[PDB]
């Protein structure tokens, strides 16, 4: 339980991020830290990536939902791992809420820009809106183009190897 | 921090190779060893932060 080892820095001034759902005004702030190219704090990426584990796994291979005739859905493809796209379409068809029920088609570690950074926000916003925001797997998307495009390389140059196992 | 991992990484075996051979320089090369133990990890220490954690009945 290497979150429960403490060893807590917030070199980042961040907020405790709980294992209950984060708070959307830190996720406003993440995007903030994305303006400013600042990251997570250790403790609080690795308590996410084991909720993100225990929520995804369970979640049906194929996902089936029921769009009511008076809802509308915002459909969205390969992001080659830039936020900055993103970003803006959060800011301007409604942030990811449940009044913008987004599904992603995958291809964020497609290339490695931000792809860390835009994974860890997705998975943020996962958290908070389940059933409403909805994420596939990409078709470049592997450990064999993870290492081709330096994804690893970005793991491995900003954390010790055990979190790309964890990330994988 | 980022420069003293990088460094490390590709050449610790000189530091350590220097404790060894070096009789007058391993008072000042043993602080830039850097290791993993029991309480630090997928992270490394600095002997001097395992000291800076030791309980007052550990004597060594
Ligand atoms: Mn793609």
């Amino acid at each position: 339980l290497d979150i429960e080892s403490m060893t807590i820095e917030d070199e980042y001034s961040g907020p405790k991020l709980e294992d209950g759902k984060v708070t959307i005004s830190f996720m406003k702030e993440l995007m903030q830290w994305y303006k400013d190219q600042k990251k997570l704090h250790r403790k609080c990426a690795y308590q996410i990536l084991v909720q993100v584990k225990e929520v995804l796994s369970k979640l049906s291979t194929l996902v089936e939902t029921t769009l009511k005739e008076t809802e509308k859905i915002t459909v969205c493809g390969d992001t080659h791992g830039q936020f900055y796209d993103l970003l803006n379409i959060f800011e301007l068809n409604g942030l990811p809420s449940e009044t913008n029920p987004y599904i992603f088609n995958g291809d964020f570690v497609d290339r490695g820009s931000f792809s860390v950074e835009v994974i860890l926000t997705l998975f943020g916003f996962k958290l908070l809106y389940p059933d409403h925001f909805h994420l596939l797997r990409g078709n470049a998307e592997t450990d064999n183009m993870n290492q081709i495009y330096g994804f690893e390389g970005e793991v491995k140059a900003k954390y010790t190897a055990q979190m790309y196992e964890l990330f994988s | 921090k980022e420069n003293y991992k990088k460094f490390y990484e590709a050449f610790s075996k000189n530091l350590k190779l220097g404790i060894h051979e070096d009789s007058t320089n391993r008072r000042r090369l043993s602080e830039l060893l850097r290791y993993h133990t029991s309480q630090s990890g997928d992270e490394m220490t600095s002997l001097s932060e395992y000291v800076s954690r030791m309980k007052e009945t550990q004597k060594s």
